[PDB]
């Protein structure tokens, strides 16, 4: 299997200023015809693959011409000249010189912009769950900035880490900045026996965690 | 404008085979490579084969042997890829796409097919409106959602007012467990306009044929 290595993570890059993505081959991607078989795609969230560059550095059609790319033969660079809010995903370096054709696992390209506390709203469970003798608590944390951010479930004031489910997007393709939504799922049996619950985020924008919290009663 | 329009979504039994398609529009057919590729939820792409309408020529991933194989129709302009003995190693989304010519890559691509791989029954969701009132929620922009509960396989569509509400709205990836989904989705609108201006979600489950409108009041 001819192996392409790509770093996982881009450092974040301040939207406007130039990035580059690297890829390495085990083998030269370069032909006895003269050909080389290197292409980039990117691959956006929920999006199928799009071709940037082949031929190691001709500029696809429907690619903006900010995307460049070069390379030895064996080693290659994608370049962004001006990097856009727009351009967040994962870049994949592939090559098709040799049976299997393979990918490189992708880099994700992350903007770096100015630092948002995230804005945290909690939900009681529905009543319609209830009647089904489920107690769904639902904390959204919104709009962040970095990534990084812990979330505390609190019952009674006791830290319950036992039926909480995170899912996180991936960075906004507008704003640049990062959701979370983390759910405590509950009985209504043990829902109904207990009286605060709370969604506690600890995020590098505040020194205490931010808090929401409700009371049954 | 090239087009390559997948065959929707598909849920099938271990140890079966399914046999998804490509239509092709806006070339000539018989002209180019089509290719097939694979992504597992969370993970980078694998190459399965291309194939070459005209000849027909396949060229194959010789790790799928015995698994993939790959035909084309030239009275329809629809490529065929058919995958046999069929495990949850097989649950991916597949992507077919156009080979732009002499060596110069994927340059059209479909909008995937996902195929989960599984002896677990289709469950349409349970769909819950998640609204403040508890706690007056901050103060000039009000955050609204549904949770989107119990349901398999994947896909489920979430939209907002039909669609017609979009900025400001979060769809979170889906998290199995226990052989179920559970989704969220928010939206953040103007204060001054809920409940004054209606806010509904829109939670769609082809895989079930159930689709259902949960309304967000107070
Ligand atoms: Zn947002
Ligand atoms: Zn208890």
């Amino acid at each position: 299997d001819i192996v392409l290595t790509q770093a996982a993570f881009s450092n974040p890059v301040t939207l406007g200023a130039s990035a580059s993505i690297s890829c390495r081959s085990s083998k030269s991607l370069l032909n006895s015809n003269g050909i080389i078989h290197m292409y980039w795609y990117l691959q956006k969230p929920g999006q199928s693959p799009q071709l940037l560059i082949y031929q190691m550095s001709k500029l696809a059609s429907g690619a903006p011409d900010r995307f460049s790319g070069s390379g030895s033969g064996t080693d290659f660079t994608l370049r962004i000249s001006r990097v856009e809010a727009e351009d967040v995903g994962v870049y994949y370096c592939a090559q098709n010189l040799e049976l299997p054709y393979t990918f490189g696992g992708g880099t994700k390209l992350e903007i770096k912009r100015a630092d948002a506390a995230p804005t945290v709203s909690i939900f009681p469970p529905s009543s319609e769950q209830l009647t089904s003798g489920g107690a769904s608590v639902v904390c959204f944390l919104n709009n962040f900035y970095p990534k990084d951010i812990n979330v505390k479930w609190k019952i009674d004031g006791s830290e319950r880490q036992n039926g909480v489910l995170n899912s996180w997007t991936d960075q906004d393709t507008k704003d640049s900045t990062y959701s979370m939504s983390s759910t405590l799922t509950l009985t209504k049996d043990e829902y109904e026996r207990h009286n605060s619950y709370t969604c506690e985020a600890t995020h590098k924008t505040s020194t205490s965690p931010i808090v929401k919290s409700f009371n049954r009663n | 404008e090239v087009q390559l329009e997948e065959s929707g979504p598909e849920l099938v039994r271990p140890g079966t085979s399914v046999k998804i398609s490509c239509k092709a529009s806006g070339y000539t057919f018989t002209n180019y490579w089509l290719g097939w590729v694979k992504q597992r939820p969370g993970h980078g792409f694998e190459w399965i084969g291309d194939i070459y309408p005209g000849g027909v020529y396949t060229t194959n991933n010789e790790k799928f042997r015995g698994k993939a194989i790959l035909t084309a129709d030239t009275s329809s302009s629809t490529a065929y890829m058919q995958l046999s003995s069929l495990t949850s190693e097989d649950s991916a989304v597949y992507f077919c796409a156009r080979a732009g010519g002499y060596y110069t890559g994927g340059d059209y691509w479909g909008q995937g097919t996902s195929v989960t791989v599984s002896s677990a029954k289709t469950t349409p969701p349970s769909v819950y409106p998640l609204a403040p009132g508890s706690a007056a929620q901050t103060n000039s922009m009000v955050t609204l959602g549904c949770l989107v509960k119990g349901y398999f396989p994947e896909p489920v569509t979430v939209t907002w007012n039909s669609g017609s509400l979009s900025s400001g709205v979060h769809t979170f990836p889906a998290v199995l467990q226990s052989d179920l989904y559970t989704l969220s989705s928010s939206v953040t609108v103007p204060s001054s306009t809920w409940p004054s201006e209606t806010v509904t979600c829109n939670v769609a489950h082809p895989a079930s044929s159930t689709k259902v409108d949960k309304k967000i009041v107070p």
